[PDB]
RNA sequence: GGUUCUCCCCGAAAGCUAUUUAGGUAGCGCCUCGUGAAUUCAUCUCCGGGGGUAGAGCACUGUUUCGGCAAGGGGGUCACGACUUACCAACCCGAUGCAAACUGCGAAUACCGGAGAAUGUUAUCACGGGAGACACACGGCGGGUGCUAACGUCCGUCGUGAAGAGGGAAACAACCCAGACCGCCAGCUAAGGUCCCAAAGUCAUGGUUAAGUGGGAAACGAUGUGGGAAGGCCCAGACAGCCAGGAUGUUGGCUUAGAAGCAGCCAUCAUUUAAAGAAAGCGUAAUAGCUCACUGGUCGAGUCGGCCUGCGCGGAAGA
RNA sequence: UCCUCCUAAAGAGUAACGGAGGAGCACGAAGGUUGGCUAAUCCUGGUCGGACAUCAGGAGGUUAGUGCAAUGGCAUAAGCC
RNA sequence: GCUCAACGGAUAAAAGGUACUCCGGGGAUAACAGGCUGAUACCGCCCAAGAGUUCAUAUCGACGGCGGUGUUUGGCACCUCGAUGUCGGCUCAUCACAUCCUGGGGCUGAAGUAGGUCCCAAGGGUAUGGCUGUUCGCCAUUUAAAGUGGUACGCGAGCUG
RNA sequence: UGCCUGGCGGCCGUAGCGCGGUGGUCCCACCUGACCCCAUGCCGAACUCAGAAGUGAAACGCCGUAGCGCCGAUGGUAGUGUGGGGUCUCCCCAUGCGAGAGUAGGGAACUGCCAGGCAA
């Protein structure tokens, strides 16, 4: 029951990456199965509140994108080390 | 006073302090302070904010202290001129990069263990926040 | 005070002299070390300071050989 | 110390090595002049390379904290032997940091070499004539040292000064822009600027600041203020006022002097009930004592406490 | 004066009254070659015999050795005979 | 055949004094003063353990933290070695404020009188003697008070020595 | 050609261990005997020789298994070349290169020359 809009990264780089989180947005990607990993963005101050809530890192996600749904779970996240945030979350295609 | 054990060498250079932090992360403990500022801790530094850190909580509970020093710092004395060799060492300084988890603490609720790491990071040169043990 | 250091030595110039694919003509020294950081292989010689010198005008080439992987030095024959 | 006319072209060095040498000199590096030579050399792309620094990691060498298992160790207890055993703790295992003299990993650049195109007054090398110079300065980056002090000191590398005027930084060798053949009462720009001194926007739009901030400074403090993300409690009635209750047996224990709602220990009760915590602090010698919490009445619409960020405030005293 | 490591910024080089240590030799075998061999330290069992001598087996893997400091090297051993 | 180890070795062969000193140079290099710095020294804050019959914050503030000042002791060697005369006393001062007195306040573990601590304020005021070369210090006796510092540790083309 | 096996390599842990199974007519290993060739700082244990009764136990080869070692992306992070900037013991922006660790995952090597056996 967690739904978390997202989009697909076009640039990605040092300076993609660090321009797209100046935005309050930060980038994700989705991988695992036998497919090809898709590089996911989406804005920050949602899935920074979804993360408090103790079912984001344990249940079953549904990453919206492109229209399409993709069940996935999280498998590695990278806090901001002295800054209450976030800056990219592993997403295992599950 | 933290100090180490049998060190390989007694004088060591200077070097600089760049980079983040690796204890990032509360491992050990529920609740921890995590440093937000770069500078450095003396062995006095961390025992004095241990003192009136561990005197907030009432012995019981657990503090882990993430931070060891492992760097003496050299000293010339007063009215001697420069050259004639390195300084003797005085005390023993840990490096503290933004991030750094200094001490961490589990047993006791989340509002003393929120209002004595204040009363301990009064004593530290640098500036903390407070961090919980977050899932994953 | 006083010290008790300040000593050192002449710097002995070693490491790699001809590079990767830089003809050599017989008896160049290619490598002047310590001890066998790298081994002496095809048509390269290997000194009493294990300075591998070349023995054929040629080129050089460094390899991984064995179930070691030593760096080893042939000369390939042009 | 001083070294006397003019013009033109190029134009350094304050480095290494050795020196009874250190402020001197000699060879070399850099300079100049002459001669002779090879797409010689330089940039770039492409290719072959070697690393072991930045980072990272902790298998090794050392350091380091935590828990588990745990030899041993230690305390105290026994009758040649051991019993009870508040404690110290190696090897391993799981988690955690650190290192110039750590490396099972490892960049960027730099360097050597090869191919190729463009470009550059051969810029390249070798030899011969003549030198000077071997006191360097600051700035950026990488460090040592010192106080991560100094317009300090000592190497590395680049720039400028030296030996470089001009515009800018109020003035300011060494900073920013830019390299003065000569002349002109011509135009375009750079750094920096456009209210007056003082050439050019009192330009257009959109926010912020109340501090003369701008136009010095920190830990720390605070209903200053603007934007954001979430919450709690709310027109089945909150928040601050305004009227009632704010307690019953608990002198409860405690070493048996007293702690007694509000002492050390504590558990942290349960009835009475709209409401009372065996109490948050004010009373105390221990009680008595005012008191809000927790409940309605009233009231009439939002209120409170955190967080992330923009700019301000205090902390702020010299002849 | 000489050698080893770091500073030394992954080619070489690089300073300070910078941080650490060493040399002013030894050997006629400790050199040459051919032929073989494999360490350190714990573990158990065992006369005197113990923490530790020699013997045996196992674990272990070069944590050993290298005429002598440090670094690099060393199983094809440069280590041992 | 040389610890010609001062190891590119000046000779086979070599130590000291100079306040009796002299010459050539140097601010390339010390003493004084200035600059830069602020380790130190000094002043102010921050946290609040404890003391204060109880009560951290009337007063004091440990363990530690952050600053200011340019007054200490120092660091450096930038100006000066073809000369910047020095310690203390005298004479005359001058500014700052971190105020000793006088003046106005807050708090007090302040009844009064007298304090303590703190904020505001620089208008004027701010001892004489004994000893010592002394500044300092100690002492005697006063005073409303006997302030702390900058000024080449003010002041020798003004004096002293 | 297809399996088994032995020598010599290519490569060098995706190839190494652990654990479970498996093979003897061939080959291989132990094994048998040693007066001799040779051999032990004692010992045929090893080395060497002469043979072939026994077993596939050990070891070796093959098979199976991921329990470890090892291989290992994409994304992000760190670092940094060049050019600007800042509240400048540290960082940021434009651009170029871009790890290490960790994650998904892969993975119980593959392969050439000759010879022997056995089936075709």
């Amino acid at each position: 029951m967690f739904t978390i809009n997202a989009e697909v990264r076009k640039e990605q780089g040092k300076g993609a990456s660090r321009r797209l989180r100046a935005a309050n947005k930060f980038p994700a990607i989705i991988y695992g199965g036998k497919e090809a990993p898709l590089a996911i963005e989406l804005d920050h101050d949602k899935v920074m509140n979804m993360q408090a809530k103790a079912e984001f890192y344990s249940e079953v996600l549904t990453i919206v994108v492109d229209g399409k749904e993709i069940k996935v779970k999280a498998q590695d996240v990278q806090r901001h080390p002295y800054k209450p945030k976030l800056q990219h979350i592993d997403f295992v295609r599950a | 006073m933290l100090q180490p054990k049998r060190t390989k060498f007694r004088k060591m250079h200077k070097g600089r302090n760049r980079g983040l932090a690796q204890g990032t992360d509360v491992s050990f403990g529920s609740f921890g302070l995590k440093a937000v500022g770069r500078g450095r801790l003396t062995a006095r530094q961390i025992e004095a904010a241990r003192r009136a850190m561990t005197r907030a909580v009432k012995r019981q509970g657990k503090i882990w202290i993430r931070v060891f020093p492992d760097k003496p710092i050299t000293e010339k004395p007063l009215a001697v001129r420069m050259g004639k060799g390195k300084g003797n060492v005085e005390y023993w300084v840990a490096l503290i990069q933004p991030g750094k988890v200094l001490y961490e603490m589990d047993g006791v609720p989340e509002e003393l263990a929120r209002e004595a790491f204040k009363l301990a990071a009064a004593k530290l040169p640098i500036k903390t926040t407070f961090v919980t043990k977050t899932v994953m | 005070g006083s010290t008790r250091n300040g000593r050192d030595s002449e710097a002995k110039r070693l490491g790699v002299k001809r590079f990767g694919g830089e003809s050599v003509l017989a008896g160049s020294i290619i490598v002047r070390q310590r001890g066998t950081k790298f081994h002496a292989g095809a048509n390269v010689g290997c000194g009493r300071d294990h300075t591998l010198f070349a023995k054929a005008d040629g080129k050089v080439k460094f390899e991984v050989k064995g179930p070691k992987n030593r760096k080893f030095i042939s000369i390939e024959a042009e």
